[PDB]
């Protein structure tokens, strides 16, 4: 996997392609975009180190939540007494469920894909679960209006969670399933009502039903063996979960592998995915704290979920480096500036051990072609001890030129200090004055 | 693109239906008119950097080309004589005429010069000599006069000032 | 009387992928449908960045010969000391200006190039490493400080040897007091009335260049049009910076938790609102940084003019080389900008 | 003869919150998420004033 930078015919064939992680040319030739470059330094993005091998760590905890409690095997209750569960330290494995009988028929989730429930840990995880009629199913999703949605059941707008159901015909076809079907106003979100009162339809209260204005509040589901499709029962489970910086409770089936420090890598801390450098920290966190965020929302920090220490995170490419050519009609030799990195460390900053062949030439001193200035350390380039007029501006008062060579072991981009100009052997005196004698007309 | 299923706005309104469209349309038109946006921004910004230099050009020919300008590096560099306009396109160039002195010498100086007591300075220009033999000229063209009443200004005593030299004022 | 002219502003440079997506494949290939944008806003900065140096290059390189005096000469009464650069002393400026250098709190020198580290020396959190870290980058001026104060040294031992001849050709010496009896005669007094008073003309000039060293070494201010240079270039390359951390109207500001919990056809209708608002603020940082490399380059055009008829002549204009009849005009080194002594 | 010429324009003032959300909660909570898009459009037309 590369990227390349690709040049079409007029009439359509493709006549020229370059591959931008071979040499500083061909990465200045790539951020440019064209195949020949004029003369001068310029900036270049990165091309050159990609990462290899993943990085991926979890809990340490093995066991599979309970699905079968909560689905085989708990009696259902009716839907305005329903029930809460909390669910905490186990391996969510929902595979497991495929050689069941529940044999569902609506599953549905907002503010999570199905895709990547694999691969995510959750702080948090409730689970509430009751039995409806088949025509009433649809109206257990966030937003919506009805009898259950009004005065039983109601989930808050702002909902992140799965809602399943599936048909129970042939366990819960009895009698004993109640539906609440007269109240004064609305339940707010998540809010229960378990009261049997009676209901006057004027305002206030009774003393008995079945009289003038007064009705039961509660209506029997009457669910026999022998009814249409829409008249079964069903039974409904709402799972609610929560993401926050808290040590992880529930999590997928991943498998870890080992910690690589100081490399570019890819990275899934619980979840949390990345590219970078991992290096060692001298960070505090607070007891219950999972990573660190800086002013600009750049993740910064993460605790090993194993071995509970905390480690910081570099970017792969964190410094500018800048190429300097005289003209590809000229020549195809270029220089290399490391902006304010001093020489020693070029290496370590390079990641000399993961970049081509030809790339490891412009990170070591060799035949001295590796120098210092104010701006950066400089390689590919020889330099002069004497003083010219500047040509190409590398900076801090250092410029560049091309030579043509002749001595081997020396390169053909020259490097010098600019020259401010010549000196003057003009002298004070305090009885001589100098006058013109002739003169010169200039245009 | 700018996200949208395409660039061409009639693959967009031949495979979608007027309520999923207008989703996709408008993608392109934000992009389409920022790009505008940025454009004539940029063009306002390098109309006020032309307007300078045209303002430049226009002190310039009037000063340095219908008159002869005592500023000193705003006609070419050295003593400002002349200058010609010559029309190119989408500007100006200007050819300067200087007068530039060479061939310098150097003479021996005094401040006054004293004759009878009274002291003689000089009303525009310096004093040299050749050896045993005083004259008056000129800063910028060697030119030696004798020393007389109409370039050489008296005032005061032959004492105080420091330099003072004695010799026959004409 | 003194006069302080700016001249250049700091240089700096963007990464788009870097600032945009970071360090994420994914947004990177849905980049590339928004088009040019990014080789576009980089052009720009590019050529404010080369046109600071032909600012300073416009103001203080204009004679190519270095003329050399001795500061403790005498010059019939004038000191000359405050003003060229001292013998001895290690220091290659003059006593001035290494006082209007101690009075401008530049920000920051480079970390990495200062014995700084944004790598656990990262302190609670530099600004400057925050900046590294997203794209953010500052480059060095090609003048360095010694070498600007090698062309004023050269500039005020040109006037104390020559006058106004080294401007218009070969350096002609001329005996100092005979160089300001000349000067007299330019504002319509004759010569005898300098012959004459010498002696408390070189004392009221020494008295006066003796007193602008205890007026700004008290006074915290009047060096305000070269600090709000600094201050404008900090405060809006830190607002850049504070503004990856905005929704600007999705599930979160950090793009790799919209690809945890998000597939490929939802995911891009929310890294679309991520992509678009922090174009918008780049954008805007390069418009406005456009507009002000504008005023600086009238500045630039002016303190340049200055130095042409103030400098290396003496100017018939009133109010152009201080307030009263011009005689003579000093240049000194100032960060970013130009101070010159006017006397009158 | 005469030479006109001018030196001043109007100096004009605008509030981010009241040009866009109006009189608004749910508008001003949502606009806070936007950044300092409107602290920064505010001290470019102080300077201009
Ligand atoms: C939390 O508990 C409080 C306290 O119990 C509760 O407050 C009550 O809310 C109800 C519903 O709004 C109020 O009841 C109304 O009172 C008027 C009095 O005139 C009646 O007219 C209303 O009945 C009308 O609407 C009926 C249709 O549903 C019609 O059939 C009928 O003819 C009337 O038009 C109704 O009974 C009650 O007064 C307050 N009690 C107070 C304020 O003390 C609150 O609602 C509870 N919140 C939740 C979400 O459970
Ligand atoms: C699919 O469902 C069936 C039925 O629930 C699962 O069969 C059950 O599998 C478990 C695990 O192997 C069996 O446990 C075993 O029990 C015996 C004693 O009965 C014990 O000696 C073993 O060590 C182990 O504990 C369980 O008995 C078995 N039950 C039946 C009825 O077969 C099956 O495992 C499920 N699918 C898969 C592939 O897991
Ligand atoms: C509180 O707890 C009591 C006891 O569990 C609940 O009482 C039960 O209420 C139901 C009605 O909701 C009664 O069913 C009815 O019984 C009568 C005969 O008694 C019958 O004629 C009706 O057709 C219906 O079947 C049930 O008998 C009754 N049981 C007892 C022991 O009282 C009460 O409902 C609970 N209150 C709530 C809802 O919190
Ligand atoms: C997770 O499991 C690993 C492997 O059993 C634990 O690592 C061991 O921890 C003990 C106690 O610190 C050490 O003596 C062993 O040398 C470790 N083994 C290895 C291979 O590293 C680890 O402590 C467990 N983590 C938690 C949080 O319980
Ligand atoms: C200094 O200048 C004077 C005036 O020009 C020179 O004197 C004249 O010299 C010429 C040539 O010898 C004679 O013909 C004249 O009769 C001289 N007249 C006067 C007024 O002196 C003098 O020779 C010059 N001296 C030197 C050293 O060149
Ligand atoms: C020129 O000015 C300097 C500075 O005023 C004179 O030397 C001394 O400088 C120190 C500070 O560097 C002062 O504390 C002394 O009071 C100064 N002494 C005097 C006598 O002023 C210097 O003497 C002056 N003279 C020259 C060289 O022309
Ligand atoms: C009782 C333990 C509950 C644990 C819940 C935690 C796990 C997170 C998500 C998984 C639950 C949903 C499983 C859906 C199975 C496929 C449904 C279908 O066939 O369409
Ligand atoms: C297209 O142009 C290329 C380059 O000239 C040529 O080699 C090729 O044969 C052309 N093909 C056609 C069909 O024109
Ligand atoms: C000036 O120089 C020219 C060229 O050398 C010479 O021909 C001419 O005679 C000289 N004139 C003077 C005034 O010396
Ligand atoms: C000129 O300098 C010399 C040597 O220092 C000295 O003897 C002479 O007096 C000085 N003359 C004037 C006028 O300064
Ligand atoms: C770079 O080298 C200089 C001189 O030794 C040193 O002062 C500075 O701290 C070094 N910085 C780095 C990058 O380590």
């Amino acid at each position: 996997p590369l990227t390349m930078l690709v040049e079409f015919s007029p009439n359509g064939t493709i006549i020229d392609a370059i591959d931008c992680s071979q040499d500083p040319l061909s990465e200045l030739k790539c951020t440019t975009k064209s195949f020949s470059v004029e003369k001068g330094i310029y900036q270049t993005s990165n091309f050159r180190v990609s990462p290899s091998l993943d990085v991926v760590r979890f809990p340490n905890m093995t066991n599979i939540c309970p699905f079968d409690q909560v689905f085989n095997k708990t009696q259902f209750p009716s839907v305005y007494a329903w029930e809460r569960v909390r669910i905490s330290d186990c391996v969510s494995d929902y595979t497991v469920l495929y050689n069941s009988s529940a044999s569902f028929s609506t599953f549905k989730c907002y503010g999570v894909s199905p895709t990547k429930l694999n691969d995510l840990c959750f702080s948090g995880v409730y689970a509430d679960y009751f039995v409806v009629k088949g025509d009433h199913v649809h109206q257990i999703a966030p937003g919506q209006t009805g009898v259950i949605a009004d005065y039983n059941y109601k989930l808050p707008s702002e909902f992140v969670g799965c809602i399943l159901a599936w048909n129970t015909r042939t366990i819960d076809s009895k009698r004993g399933f109640y539906y609440r079907l007269f109240r004064h106003g609305n339940i707010r979100p998540y809010e229960r009502d378990t009261s049997n009162v009676p209901y006057n339809a004027a305002g206030g209260t009774c003393n008995q039903p079945g009289t003038h204005n007064c009705y039961e509040p509660l209506q029997d589901y009457g669910f026999t063996s022998t009814s249409g499709v829409g008249y079964q029962p069903f039974r409904v489970v709402v799972l609610s979960f929560e993401l926050l910086n808290a040590p992880a409770t529930v999590c997928g089936p991943k498998q870890s592998t080992d910690l690589v420090k100081n490399k570019c890598v890819n990275f899934n801390f619980n979840g949390l995915t990345g590219t970078g450098v991992l290096t060692d920290s001298n960070k505090k966190f607070q007891p219950f704290q999972q990573f660190g965020r800086d002013s600009a929302d750049f993740t910064d920090s993460v605790k090993d979920p194993k071995t509970l220490e905390i480690l910081d995170i570099t970017p792969c490419s964190y410094g500018g480096v800048s190429v300097i050519t005289p003209g590809t009609n000229t020549s195809d030799s270029v220089a290399v500036l490391y902006q304010d990195v001093n020489c020693t460390d070029v290496p370590t900053m390079l990641h000399m051990d993961q970049v081509s062949n030809d790339w490891r030439v412009y990170a070591v001193n060799t035949d001295g072609n590796m120098f210092q200035t104010q701006a950066g350390c400089l390689v590919g380039a020889t330099y002069d001890n004497t003083s010219y007029e500047c040509d190409i501006p590398v900076g801090a008062g250092v410029c560049a030129k091309f030579q043509t060579t002749t001595r081997a072991k020396q390169s053909s981009i020259l490097a010098y200090t600019m020259s401010l100009g010549e000196d003057s052997n003009v002298a004070y005196s305090n009885n001589s004055i100098a006058i013109p004698t002739n003169f010169t007309i200039s245009v | 693109n700018f996200g949208a299923i395409s660039s061409v706005l009639n693959d967009i309104l031949s495979r979608l239906d007027p309520p999923e469209a207008e989703v996709q349309i408008d993608r392109l038109i934000t992009g389409r008119l920022q790009s505008l946006q940025t454009y004539v921004t940029q063009q306002l910004i390098r109309a006020a950097d032309i307007r300078a230099s045209a303002n430049l050009a226009a002190t310039k020919m009037s000063e340095c080309v219908l008159g002869q300008s005592k500023r000193v590096d705003f006609c070419g560099k050295g003593y400002h004589l002349m200058s010609f306009p010559q029309a190119a396109p989408h500007g100006v160039v200007f050819l300067h005429v200087t007068y530039v002195p060479s061939q310098d010498k150097n003479f021996t100086t005094a401040p006054a010069i004293c004759h009878k007591g009274k002291a003689y300075f000089p009303r525009e220009g310096v004093f040299v000599t050749n050896g045993t033999h005083w004259f008056v000229t000129q800063r910028n063209f060697y030119q030696p006069e004798v020393i007389t009443t109409e370039n050489t200004f008296e005032s005061g005593n032959c004492d105080v000032v420091i330099g003072i030299v004695n010799n026959t004022v004409y | 009387t003194t006069e302080v002219l700016p001249v250049s502003m700091t240089k700096t440079a963007v990464d788009c992928n870097m600032y945009i997506c970071g360090d994420s494949t994914e947004c990177s290939s849905l980049l590339l449908q928004y088009g040019s944008f990014c080789q576009q806003l980089n052009r720009a900065l590019a050529g404010v960045s080369v046109e600071q140096d032909k600012n300073t290059q416009d103001v203080f390189a204009q004679v190519k010969s270095i003329y050399k005096v001795s500061a403790i000469k005498d010059f019939g009464g004038f000191n000359f000391s405050q003003i060229l650069p001292d013998p001895a002393k290690p220091s290659k400026r003059s006593p001035i200006e290494d006082l209007l250098y101690n009075k401008v709190t530049l920000a920051d020198p480079g970390f990495m190039k200062q014995y700084g580290d944004c790598l656990g020396g990262v302190n609670a959190r530099d600004l400057i490493c925050a900046q590294k870290f997203n794209g953010l980058t500052v480059l060095p001026p090609l003048l360095t400080d010694d070498m600007i104060a090698a062309y004023t040294s050269a500039l005020v031992s040109g006037t104390a040897l020559s006058g106004f001849t080294f401007g218009a050709g070969p350096a002609l010496q001329i005996p100092f007091p005979m160089q300001m009896a000349y000067r007299f005669n330019g504002i319509g007094v004759t010569q005898n009335v300098l012959y004459e008073n010498q002696k408390q003309i070189a004392n009221q000039f020494n008295k006066a260049i003796s007193q602008i060293q205890e007026s700004l070494t008290t006074t915290p201010t009047a060096l305000g049009k070269l600090q709000d240079v600094i201050n404008q270039n900090a405060i809006a390359l830190n607002t850049l910076v504070k503004q990856l951390s905005s929704n600007f109207g999705a599930i979160s500001s950090v793009l790799n938790d919209i690809l945890s919990r998000l597939d490929p056809p939802e995911a891009e209708v929310q890294i679309d609102r991520l992509i678009t608002g922090r174009l918008q603020s780049l954008q805007t940082y390069v418009t406005q940084q456009l507009i002000r490399a504008a005023d600086i380059r009238a500045s630039a055009n002016l303190a340049a003019t200055k130095m042409s008829e103030c400098v290396l002549g003496q100017s018939k204009r009133v109010d152009f080389c201080g307030k009263g009849y011009h005689l003579m005009s000093f240049p000194q080194a100032a960060p970013h900008g130009v101070v010159f002594l006017h006397v009158t």
